[PDB]
């Protein structure tokens, strides 16, 4: 039922997370 | 002084990107992924996602016309430098 | 890297004025003024009434804590930014 | 010996007024 159709995935990560990673530091 | 110029240097940035594709006031999904890529290199890696640049853009987009006024602009700025600021506090 | 530049700059001088009074991400009056009037030399006038500083923060000042955060600070940058643009731009 | 005291803002405007500008130019 939930197949992997969300091609719509969090991409963003991708890039996103190097601002994780300095929000991170907090 | 400092602060100023930072800013202006913004402005100018900013400006001319806005002027390729959009009005000066605004970088269309193009610019705004040209910018990122070709600038903010080392705070984000490339971006090939013109779906993301376009997500990230529509994010804050209030005009809703595919592209990021310099308001939304200096909006996301605020929170990558403020995320980059956190990092400072531990160089 | 001209935005990231800037980016760093709005940091830096930011840190070192709030690392005096506040807490490296919070300037207090007296460093907020000191800040305005040494970094917007030209954009502002001297800000001469401390009522004043003290009011320009409280009208931002988020936290309510009688210092504000690196985030009010920037969103101060993103009008007065908003206004260096429209008035540079539309000469 | 007496002056126009501040009725019409003053404080605020003394700094301000160049911010008016700025948006006023649009």
């Amino acid at each position: 039922k939930r197949l992997r159709r969300s091609a719509h995935a969090r991409k963003e990560t991708e890039f996103l997370r190097l601002k994780r990673t300095r929000l991170g530091l907090e | 002084s400092e602060l100023e110029k930072a800013v202006v240097a913004l402005i100018d940035v900013f400006h001319q990107y806005s002027g390729r594709e959009g009005d000066k006031h605004k970088l269309k999904k193009s610019e705004l992924k040209e910018l990122i890529n070709n600038e903010l290199s080392h705070f984000l890696e490339e971006i090939k996602e013109q779906e993301v640049v376009d997500k990230v853009m529509e994010t804050l987009d209030s005009d809703g016309d595919g592209e990021c006024d310099f308001q939304e602009f200096m909006a996301f700025v605020a929170m990558i430098t403020t995320a980059c600021h956190e990092f400072f506090e531990h160089e």
